[PDB]
Formats: C-alpha cells, structure tokens, sequence
C-alpha cells in the first residue's frame, strides 16, 4: 500500500512544481528573438555589436553575447569565437534562428571572392535554407576613397566590370560621385545575383550600405525580423 | 583511403603553356564536384576553379579568366588545368581538392589548413 | 385570431436541397476537424476554432432528417411536443454558433498576421479553449427563450407547426430582431474590418510577390461573400415580417402573401454547412496533404 | 627536400606493406558464410510513450544504468530527467550556456555531465543532502567545443573535443590525467568497451583509431569510409564496432582482423547517418537518418528488417536500454519517443 | 620547414609501429561473431516480441 502513497505523492508534488516552473520559462523563452553574427577578421562585427551594447557581456567562453531591445522587443546575438577554421559542423546548431547577420569589408578587394564563396555556400546549406540573411556591407568610406584615389583597379580582380552599367532604381546619395555608386552597387549585385540565381520562396536577402559611424542597425534589424515574422506568419495561418 | 595525387608543371618562361592533371581514387568521382587551389609564397590558400558532377556549371576567380581551362574525365577519374599566357604571379603550388558531401551545391571547408581531402600539390614555377 | 396559408414549392425544394446538403457535408466536415485536430495537436491555436465550427455544423446538419419529413407532409409534426422543441431549438440556434467561430477565426487571423510582435499571450490554445468556452455557453444562454414555451399548434386547416405560427406571437417578434441585429450584423462587421486589416498589412510585404498579394486578395472576397450570400435573404425577410406585425398585430394579409418565399429562404441558409469546408480546408494545400 | 622526399617515399612503402598484410589476411566475407542464416524479417513495432515538455530541438539523451530513468539535453538550456514508466518529471536543471551538445548519466546515479560550445563539462550533483541539484565541478582546457563525454566511474571522465583530441580528466582534482593526439579532424563521437580498458573515435577525417587508456598511444586505424564519420558503438562482445557516415552507408570493422567486413546501403537512400546502436544480442542495428525516419538494419545477412517512422524532423539521438526492453529516439521536432 | 619533417618523422614512427600487429583470418572473426550473436538469441525482446503482460511499458 505504500507504493500507491508513494507514487501519489511523486506525481503531485514533482509534475505540478516541475510543469509550473516550466510554463513560467516558457513564458520568457517565446518572447525573445536570436541572432547569429557573422564576419571575417578584417571586418567591422564586433564594433556593430558594442555600438549596439553602447545604446542598448558575461558568461565570454569565447562567445560574446550581447542584449538590445527596441520598441520592447529583448533581442539576443552571439558571436562564436572560441572555434578554429573549419565550420562545417557547428553551423547547424542555429538552425532555427530568426536571421544570421552576414557582414562583409567592400573596401579590399583582394578579400571579396573569399566573402562571396563563403556567402554562396551558406545560401545552399541543407539546413540553412528557410533562414533570411542580413548583408551589410560595412566600409563604404574606405571603399569611396579608395576608388576615387585611382590607385588600384576593380577590373583586375573582376573583369566584368567593364562592361558593367548603373541600375535605374539605384539612389545615389546627394553628394555621391557616379562611378563609386557604380562600383559599390556592382558589388552588391554580385551577392544579389547569387542569392536570386537559386533560392527560392522560403528564403530572402536584405542588404544594407553600412559604416562605422552608424546607430540606425538595430532598427534595421527590427524592420527586417518584423518582415520576416510576418512572412512566417501568412504561411502557418493558412492565408498563403 | 581517401587520395590525390597531382602531376605535371615546372619551369616555364612568360607565356608559356603547361597541363596539370590530378589522379584520384578510394571514392565515386562522378557524385562529388572538384576544385583547384594553390598557395603562393608568402600567402594563403586561394581558390582558383571548380566543375560540377557532369561537366557543366563552371567557374574561375576572375585574374585567370580567359587563360586556364577545366575539365572532367568521370571515365578515368582525373582533373585537368590546361594553362597558356602564364605570367610571373602564377608561380605557386596547386592542390587538387573535393567536397566534403556527395550530392551537394555547398563546399565550406576547401580552403582551409589542414583540409583533408587534399592532395599534396605540384610546383609551377614562371620564370626567366 | 388565424389566417389561411398554403404553399406549392415546399414539397419539392427544401427536401431536396437539404437532401443534397446533407451527404456533402457529413464526410467534408469530418474530414476537416481531423485536420483541425491535427492543427491544435502541432500547437496551432487557430485549430481549437476551426474544431469548435465543425462541431456545431455536425451537430446542425444531425437534425436535418426530422425537417425533410416535416417538409414532405405539408407543415405537420407527428414526432411529439418534445421532439419538436428540441430540434427546433438546435435547428434555430446552430447558425449563430457557427457565425461566432468565424469571427473568432477572423480575428485571430488579425492578430496574428498585422501585429507579429506584440501579443503572444493572447495566441495560446488556453486563451483559445476559454473564449470558446464562453462563446458557447453565451450563445446557448441568450438564445434559450423560446424553451420555456409551447412550440405545437394546431390550426383550423390542415397544419401542425412546430416553432412557428401566423399571425405569432409577441415575445418572437423581440426575438426576431435581437437574432436579426446582434446575431447577424455584428460578427459580419467585425469579419470585414478584420480582413481588411489583413490586406492593408500584407501590402507592406518585401518579400512577397504580386501573384500572392492577388491570392489572398481573392480569397479574402469569396470568404466574405460567401456569408453575405448565403445569410442575407432569410434575415431581411424575418426583419420585414416582424416589422409589419409590429405595425398591424391582427393583419395577417402579408404573411398570406410571402409564405412560399419565406420558407424557400430559410431552406437556402443550409449551403454553409458545405461551404465552410471547402474554403476553410480544402483550398488550402497544407490542409489538403491528408 | 630530398629528406622530406625519402620520409614520404618510405611512408609509402609502410602503406604498401600493411595493404599487403590486409590483403593476404583476408580469404573469405561474411556474405559467404551467412548465406545459411534465416532472415529477421518480421521486425515491427510502434511507439509506447511520448514525452513533452522540452521547448526547443533534442540533442542527446543517456540511459540510467536500471534502464528506468532517462536525461535528455535541449537547446533552450534544460536538462530533464524523466521517470519512464509512469512519464514524469523528475528534476529539471537549468544551464549556464544553452548550446549543449551532449550529455551522461554517472553509472552509480549521482550525477549527470553536460558540456557544449563553451569548451567546458560541467558536473552536477543529483543527491545533495539539502535537497537540490547543484554544480560540483567544471573542467576546462579544450580548445574546441564538446562533442561527447562518458564516465568510467565517480571519479573519472572521458571526452573529445573539436580540436581533434581527446583527454583524460580527475573530478576531484579537475586535472587532464592523460591526452590523445592522433586525429586530424573533428572528432564526433566516443564509445567505450565494455570493460573500460579501451575506446574508439571517429573524426571528420574519414578514419577511426583505437586507444589505450593507461599506456596513452593509438594502436590501429581503419580507413574505409568516404566522408565524415558521424557516429560509433562498440559490439556487445568487444571486438568490434560500427560507424555511420556522411556517404550514406553504415560498415562494421574488426578489430582483430584489422578490416571492414560490411556495408549497408541502399540505391534510393541518399542522406547520411546521425546515430547506431545495437540491440541486446548483437542482431540488430539502428540507425537515425537525416530524413526524419529509422531503418532496422541486419547486421549478418545487410539486407533491411524494418523502419520506425513518426518524428516531423531530422533525428538526432538514439538509445537503448541495458535490458534491451525499449528504445528511445529523440528528434528536431522537440519530442523523445519510446518505441516497443 | 622543421615542423613539416618533425610531423612525417612521427607519423613514420606510428606506421612503423602499427604495422607490426599479429592478425588473423577474417573466418574465425565472422565465427566468433556468429556464434556470439546465435548464442545470446534467446535475451532480446526487441527479437522475440514480449506479452503485453510481461512488458514494463504498454
């Protein structure tokens, strides 16, 4: 007979406390969105990330995390860092992330085949597919006096350039010359075309011209998860 | 026992002519896709082409557009680098590499150190 | 006070059109809340609404049989004063039950789709299960009046009817226009302004295509005319005969007049139990995979 | 030049030997000798139990040794120990860091590891006397993140890491005893024999090696496979193993023999594998896919028994019972099935 | 250039030493193996199927 008292006591107590304290992290754990940061070395990640943190880390084991929130919503982005070069493997524990922010230097040419087959490879993932990325190219200041310097040329590293000509819907800044807008909008139609040569319906792209001087990033990726939230929410409420 | 191994290259005045090939066996040939790779002195790995399981979908980094070539033979199991015009910059060790997954678009880890599925690589020198 | 009433279409329409409703809705409509289940069973909460409006338009189309046997004998009833008050009550009361759950479906929808960051409290299937809760039981409440009644009467000619009388009584007539009013006009408003939201929201979209956009621009008019359509007639009628009894209590000379067409439109607000479960499951392809 | 040159020319000539010695040891297969052998055939069952309460995908579980209680890890940063028979909960840890790859159960019952990409295990103590479940240890000195730990008793652990080795650690002290320095890719996985003394582990690079615990060097390599090797379990009898592959195909090696002795594919399966297990005898061998079923191989006649299909995602895990009563699967789907 | 040869000293030396392991014929491995596997047939329930009355879940 004391089985039974036992028993009894075990589910009541353990189940009811142990299913409270579940839905009360529930709670929390639906309410908040994470992020995935990526970039090389000679990119600008991790000044983003402060400059955030700045406007608004512990626990660094080689992961920076980092807190923001706009509008009420609690985001969360980390920055794998404790890792060597090979990242076939690791990659798919975020598979279920909102976005993974995609971060590129325009300035140094010699470097962006290198950010292009990186990009490529990611788009085509078995288990990254369904996954939006945010591009930012992240030194068009650099990239502008650089190419009104004269020094090097684009169409040594890409030959293609040549014959390259402006988009109509491109939107030069007031005191933009013509021919680094074409260079950087060359540029990012490069990544472009990749990303729209084989996605597909259950996947985007959003660019953006960053720099260093910046503070308007983390409405630009509360814009950007707000679209996507949207989009996922047409297809589960059976309207797509 | 997964294995490469590269033949051909040496010395070469400006503008000469040569032709890589690349032996493989241990695995299918025809269900993976290939590369090439070569390390320059003082640099790292960088990836030069690559061709796709049929023989379709090819690609080159843009400074060797025009003068090398790419090519398959699944009868055989070998890669091909038919080079002309070589210029001085072109001096470097190549490496032939592979992908990770059989039937996959995507290739990560092809340029790292201490991939692999590498072979050893030839030496092409250009000079006078 | 009694006025002579006859029809010649009765016979033959309604009996067969119910006749046709019935086999088309029966597997239909059980197949779609297996898919509903299947929907709340994946933690989707707009699955508990589309179960509880399967439940009531099973429940509405149980009772049909007894009204094609009422239509067959020319307005007599042969199955008891119970029978008659019960089948009345679920004869007259499902429609605004099923009404209910598409506005509830419709302003979930709403929620879900226009403010995607904001109210996830509100989106869960407990919040789901007490707002049907009490939507059913505030239904059946409101519309249990006419249970404390006699619903048999005899007249001097050939007729037994069963919830209904001419010239009729008083309290229907108040009955009449609150079922008019509040159970039709109200959740039609909000179902318009709710998808209407939907589709200025969606406008906004970077990531959709023009083809989707024309998608769901079709499928939010057929939803809404779907329901005017069927709805409409039957009401506008009820709205005019108790207006004019209202108006002149002993003057039967109207309802003499629009009997045949009276009864043709309450026959005709059957095809929902049909439809409902083409739009709601079948168009759609992920409901379709079953 | 000429030294490097005669270094790789003779470790040419050593590979040429040791193909030779394979070659010559080798004289029948195990399709020939089997052929008498009746099938397995009729192999079916259906899922018992569905645990729920976990919020984000699963990615490893560990059977209590009385093959009653279960730990199971998830990456919302819970571990839940779960009572089988009657599906409650037992306890409930939270974690520091959410991203974890891994998790044991300590063959006495009094603590569970856990570990991930902070390149740290941590210890947990289930049988405080005040009643709670706290940190008792943390080991650390990996360069790369945890892929798979298994305690050889209360005092002693062993794990591989991402950076192509595997160590060696005392709990009282939180010390590396021994490290293990031949791989050289990732290595994903761990199994030990059973009777503690040796281990085996596959790595990214398409080989296995076979390790010494007290003497500290490898022993063999077995060089069959295509591709990354993804899991590994050791034979009840302890003489031999089975790998699971990126290439699609599982294959059972020898460790006396020194050779691969099998493969199990099929033509119209084309994804890799995520987990094997063996059942009690040593007849059966279960294998989690990357499409969202399971295939009950035969692991003497290599011709397929059955299939366990119900998970909505990849499955990730895969357990059985020291009984051989049940069989667990946990998925990305976020639910741990027991299935017969 | 040191590192290099250090590495192919070592891994010569490993070759070296795995290559002089006594083996045996794959027959009395596939053998053993079946006779271990026939010999504990009787132990598996997932084999043998259990009455429900005998099985600790259902």
């Amino acid at each position: 007979t004391e089985d039974q008292r036992n028993e009894e006591k075990a589910q009541r107590e353990a189940n009811k406390k142990i299913e409270k304290q579940l839905q009360k992290d529930k709670q929390v754990y639906r309410a908040t969105h994470r992020l995935l940061l990526l970039g090389a070395d000679n990119s600008g990640k991790s000044t983003i990330v402060k400059q955030m943190r700045i406007l608004h880390s512990g626990g660094t084991s080689g992961i920076f995390e980092t807190k923001f929130q706009v509008d009420k919503v609690n985001f969360h982005m980390f920055d794998v860092g404790g890792q060597r070069d090979e990242r076939r493997k690791w990659i798919q524990c975020f598979n279920d992330v909102t976005a993974i922010i995609f971060v590129v230097d325009s300035s140094d040419y010699n470097r962006l085949q290198e950010a292009l087959n990186l990009f490529k490879s990611i788009w085509n993932n078995r288990w990254l597919r369904t996954i939006s990325v945010i591009l930012f190219l992240n030194k068009q200041d650099l990239l502008a006096e650089k190419v009104l310097a004269g020094k090097s040329k684009i169409e040594d590293y890409f030959p293609e350039f040549a014959r390259y000509t402006t988009p109509e819907d491109a939107t030069p800044e007031p005191g933009e010359d013509p021919r680094v807008t074409r260079a950087k909008y060359f540029i990012r139609d490069e990544f472009l075309r990749i990303s729209t040569a084989s996605g597909d319906g259950r996947h985007y792209c959003y660019p953006h011209f960053t720099c260093a001087v910046d503070t308007e990033n983390a409405r630009r990726i509360f814009n950007d998860c707000r679209d996507i939230i949207q989009r996922m929410h047409l297809r589960q409420y059976e309207l797509l | 026992q997964v294995q490469l191994q590269e033949s051909g290259g040496g010395l070469v005045q400006p503008g000469g002519s040569l032709r890589l090939s690349c032996a493989a066996s241990g695995f299918t040939f025809s269900n993976y896709k290939m590369n090439w790779v070569r390390q320059a002195p003082g640099k790292g790995l960088e990836w030069v082409s690559d061709i796709s399981q049929s023989g379709a979908s090819i690609s080159y980094t843009g400074s060797v557009k025009g003068r090398f070539t790419i090519s398959r033979d699944n009868a055989k199991n070998t890669l091909y680098l038919q080079m002309n015009s070589l210029k001085p910059e072109d001096t470097a060790v190549y490496y032939c590499a592979r992908c990770p997954a059989p039937f996959t678009r995507d290739c990560f880890d092809v340029t790292s150190t201490t991939y692999a599925y590498r072979g050893q690589g030839t030496q092409v020198t250009v000079s006078s | 006070e009694g006025c002579h009433v006859d029809s010649r279409v009765d016979h033959l329409f309604p009996p067969s059109l119910y006749i046709f409703v019935i086999g088309v809705g029966l597997p239909t409509n059980c197949l779609a809340l297996w898919a509903a289940y299947r929907q709340v069973q994946q933690r989707n909460e707009l699955g508990v609404y589309l179960m509880n409006l399967s439940i009531a338009d099973l429940l509405y189309i149980c009772t049909l049989p007894l009204w094609v046997d009422y239509f067959l004998h020319h307005d007599n009833w042969i199955h008891g004063p119970g029978s008659c008050k019960l089948f009345g009550f679920i004869f007259y009361t499902n429609i605004y039950i099923s009404i209910a759950f598409l506005c509830c479906i419709s302003v979930d929808r709403y929620l879900a789709v226009a403010h995607p960051l904001r109210f996830a409290r509100l989106r869960r299937v407990k919040t789901a299960v007490a707002v049907s809760s009490v939507v059913w039981a505030t239904e059946l409440g409101a519309n249990s009046a006419p249970l404390f009644h006699d619903e048999l009467f005899r007249d001097r000619y050939n007729h037994t009817f069963c919830f209904e009388k001419f010239p009729m009584e008083g309290w229907v007539a108040w009955m009449n226009l609150y079922r008019v009013f509040v159970g039709f006009l109200f959740p039609w408003a909000l179902m318009l302004l709710s998808y209407r939201g939907i589709l200025r929201a969606v406008r906004g979209s970077v990531s959709t295509e023009r083809q989707e956009k024309a998608k769901i621009k079709r499928l939010a008019l057929s939803l809404i005319a779907i329901v005017l359509v069927c709805f409409a007639p039957y009401h506008v009628l009820l709205l005019s005969r108790s207006a004019i009894y209202l108006g002149r209590p002993w003057d039967c000379g109207f309802e003499e007049r629009v009997f045949s067409a009276y009864h043709s439109s309450l026959a005709f607000t059957s095809l929902n139990c049909v439809a409902d479960p083409i739009l709601y499951c079948l168009v759609n392809e992920g409901a379709r995979s079953d | 030049g000429s030294e490097l040159d005669q270094l790789r020319q003779e470790a040419e000539q050593l590979k040429n030997q040791i193909r030779d010695a394979r070659k010559a040891c080798a004289d029948a297969t195990l399709s020939q000798i089997t052929n008498n052998i009746d099938p397995v055939g009729r192999i079916q069952m259906r899922t018992r139990r569905t645990l729920r309460g976990h919020l984000a995908k699963i990615y490893a579980m560990h059977w209590g040794t009385d093959s009653r209680l279960l730990v199971s890890a998830s990456q919302d940063g819970k571990l839940i120990i779960w009572d089988s028979y009657t599906t409650n909960k037992v306890h409930a840890i939270p974690l520091r860091s959410s991203w974890v790859m891994t998790c044991a159960y300590a063959p006495s019952g009094n603590y569970v590891a856990c570990g991930g990409l902070d390149n740290i295990c941590s210890i947990y103590n289930l049988k405080t006397r005040e009643g709670n479940v706290r940190v008792s240890r943390e080991l650390a000195g990996h360069t790369g993140y945890l892929s798979c730990c298994r305690f050889l008793d209360d005092n002693q652990i062993v794990t591989s890491s991402g950076d192509t080795t595997c160590a060696l650690w005392d709990i009282e002290t939180g010390q590396q005893t021994t490290t293990f320095t031949g791989h050289t890719g990732d290595v994903m996985s761990l199994s030990l024999a059973p009777d503690t003394r040796l281990f085996v582990s596959g790595a990214c690079d398409a080989s296995a090696k076979l390790w010494d615990v007290r003497e500290g060097m490898c022993r063999q390599t077995f060089t069959g496979h295509e591709s990354d090797i993804n899991a590994i379990c050791f034979f009840p009898n302890g003489n031999a193993f089975a790998t699971g592959s990126d290439d699609a195909t599982c294959r059972l090696f020898d460790l006396r023999a020194d050779q691969e002795l099998m493969t199990y594919s099929h033509d119209n399966i084309i994804c890799g594998i995520t987990s094997v297990s063996f059942s009690k005898s040593g007849r059966l061998l279960l294998a989690g896919y990357d499409d969202f079923n399971c295939n009950v191989w035969d692991a003497l006649k290599a011709d397929r028994a059955g299939v366990l299909a119900g998970h909505d995602n990849r499955v990730s895990c895969l357990g059985v019972t020291d009984d051989g009563m049940a069989v667990a699967t946990g998925s990305w789907d976020s639910f741990l099935k027991i299935w017969n | 250039n040191t590192a290099s040869i250090a590495q192919a000293r070592k891994l010569v030396e490993q070759l070296k030493m795995e290559a002089n392991i006594d083996r045996i014929k794959v027959s009395k491995a596939a053998a053993d193996l079946m006779a271990y596997c026939e010999a504990h047939a009787k132990e598996d329930p997932l084999l043998t199927p259990v009455p429900a009355s005998e099985n600790p879940f259902r």
